[PDB]
């Protein structure tokens, strides 16, 4: 639901360490979350 | 997998003149013909440039550059190391501007690599700029290569000018905006009669 | 009753707060408007920011800005001269500078008037500068217009700031300061002092 | 020689800018003069 916001197209490779970053900081995907 | 893709962008004299996109587990290494890291050879600047006294510059330059600029990421930073010997110095700035207005960040070590990415404080700013703080974290590197950074001139007259924009956190920062964070100033003051 | 053949081919390129948002090659008896059909010149729309940008409060912004342009930034050729002028509500500011970077060092040249039309650039001297560029001057002849669009020009702010910036190349003056390249003109500073250990 | 210089011209982006920088030639030949001595 949050990658819907991912409005670019983009890699494979972009899109997985996306996700990594997210996954290693639950305190921004709650921010990320917070502002909708 | 814990490689970062790094889009590459080289301008020579203020021209674009590269870009490639690059994903690679050792990261990359920035090089001046054809060691860990994918080597990116930069172009030999009779394919875009036609100024015969800066080719020759950017030439001499780029031949200096030895093993290369190597950047990769391990962990929260992004690492730099300088294995040639053109001085290269960097800071993050815009995507479309070198200047920060606070000139440089610092230079590229030699004998060891340095930092010069901290993930963590972009998280934290990527965070506010969600809650708020109406600034966007900037992540676009940018090196100046051969020459002392452009403080006292524009960045278009510099020889060889390289932005690494490690691409996960472009994304991050649309997906703030596409979230609603604005970074458009309080003060802005439009001129319509 | 521009006279068609003496013509310019512009290439329009715009931005939107330090973003490339478009991109056009025109060549037009009449010249160009840049716009957000009864009047001369050709009509170059500048997209919706919606496309490209996804920052809300500055795509509201270049929104406004778009909305207010009317008629539009019409630029011609016509003799030595390019004429500007603005036929809607924005307060344009222009100057002339680089490819890649519309601050000159000097804020900007002038302001394109609205109720006649004002010259934006002379090619006597761009013809004088390019003659001694190929003769050792050390400094190309500038070409490059640049339209800071509903905002003051940006002189204390980096560019990338700005709402809405359109730069406007003529290509046969890209041409001509390439070709004195190819002859062998070259702009680079004898101060130049590289870094190398 | 008009014909010279426009050949050097490289990477032309279109017939009409190769038209115009011609037509700027041709009413300068001061500045066809100096392509030729450089």
């Amino acid at each position: 639901d949050l990658l819907r916001t991912l409005k670019s197209p983009s890699s494979p490779q972009q899109q997985q360490q996306v996700l990594n970053i997210l996954k290693s900081n639950p305190q921004l995907m709650a921010a990320f979350i917070k502002q909708r | 997998g814990e490689e970062w893709e790094f889009e590459v962008t080289a301008f020579y004299r203020g021209r674009q003149v590269f870009q490639q996109t690059i994903s690679c587990p050792e990261g990359l290494r920035l090089v001046g013909s054809e060691l860990p890291g994918w080597p990116v050879t930069l172009p030999d600047p009779g394919m875009s440039l036609t100024d015969r006294g800066v080719m020759s510059y950017v030439r001499h330059v780029l031949s200096c550059l030895g093993g290369g600029l190597a950047l990769w990421r391990a962990g929260q930073w992004l690492w730099a190391q300088r294995l040639g010997h053109c001085h290269t110095y960097w800071a993050v700035s815009e995507e479309l501007l070198p200047n920060s207005g606070h000139g440089p960040d610092g230079e590229v070590p030699k004998d060891k690599e340095g930092g010069v990415f901290d993930l963590g404080p972009f998280i934290v700013d990527l965070i506010t700029f969600t809650e708020g703080s109406g600034r966007s974290p900037r992540y676009a590197l940018w090196f100046c290569v051969g020459e002392s950074w452009p403080q006292d001139q524009p960045w278009t007259k510099r020889l060889v000018m390289v932005k690494v924009v490690p691409t996960c956190l472009r994304a991050l920062v649309e997906m703030a905006r596409v979230g609603g964070a604005s970074s458009l100033e309080n003060t802005v003051d439009l001129h319509i009669s």
